């Protein structure tokens, strides 16, 4: 039923409208803001746990939107809560990788990052350039293809909501969703991308999201080693229930 | 899950 697509689709459009931290358009007027060479010589002089402990609650924050985000989609509130749980643990750091693009600009390749934007060196006192450059070479790929925040939305929706995340109790009724969700991106990438190879172009691009948000993991693996105190008990709780 | 399960329910 075209008629359920539509909304589907108008629900997850307004959902991540409304859980943003910034709108398309305060984002137009943050780009061109970028950190001095003073700032971003401070972030370098920054301590790896310093650094990371910012980082941390910068992802925390842009998750805790994710959930937002979830929870006003009505086919994912329509799960059972074990498998919202499992969905979210797995993908909200996907979904909040797909939203960096939003806030990245491929022109000089910088990211905003507490209010300014700023390269990749912004992060040398992380010590995970490998984690940093996948980051942005995913963020400058996906901006290539200059979706709309309709498409975003959905692909970003369609990240979350896979049927194929292990241990999902009803991952076909998972599946029959994201089917849907996939349908209506499908349509609404016609009303701008003409020709396109897109939706396919997205779809290719999950294995590389789940590789940038496993890495992710790796390496705060080896932090946690090094500064176990600093995880246990300076990271926001959600960071530590999520990732550790 | 404690807190992402208290969230979901917020
Ligand atoms: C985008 C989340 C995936 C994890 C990336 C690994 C670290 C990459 C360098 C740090 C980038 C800034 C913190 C991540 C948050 C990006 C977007 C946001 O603030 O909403």
């Amino acid at each position: 039923t075209m008629s359920e697509i539509d909304r589907i689709a108008q629900n997850i459009i307004k959902s991540h409208l409304e859980t943003c931290q910034y709108t398309m358009e305060e984002l137009h007027q943050l780009a061109w803001q970028t950190h001095t060479y003073e700032e971003i010589k401070a972030y370098q002089s920054k301590s790896r746990e310093a650094l990371w402990q910012q980082c941390a609650i910068q992802i925390t924050h842009a998750i805790q939107y994710v959930v937002e985000f979830a929870k006003r989609i009505t086919g994912f509130m329509e799960l059972c809560q074990n498998d919202q749980i499992l969905l979210l643990k797995s993908g909200c750091l996907e979904v909040v990788l797909v939203r960096m693009c939003r806030a990245f600009n491929p022109l000089n390749n910088t990211v905003l990052f507490e209010g300014k934007y700023g390269g990749m060196q912004m992060f040398k006192a992380l010590g995970s350039d490998d984690l940093v450059n996948e980051a942005f070479d995913f963020a400058k790929n996906l901006c290539s293809l200059q979706l709309t925040e309709e498409e975003i939305a959905l692909f970003s929706s369609a990240v979350l909501i896979s049927p194929d995340r292990a241990w999902l109790l009803e991952p076909r009724k998972v599946q029959k969703l994201q089917e849907k969700i996939y349908f209506a991106l499908q349509h609404v990438i016609q009303k701008n991308h003409l020709d396109d190879e897109t939706l396919a172009k997205l779809i290719a691009k999950i294995p590389t999201i789940t590789a940038v948000c496993n890495l992710h993991g790796e390496k705060l693996q080896v932090f946690k080693q090094s500064h176990p105190d600093i995880v246990n008990t300076l990271f926001p709780p959600l960071y530590k229930e999520l990732f550790n | 899950h404690k807190i992402l399960h208290r969230l979901l329910q917020e």
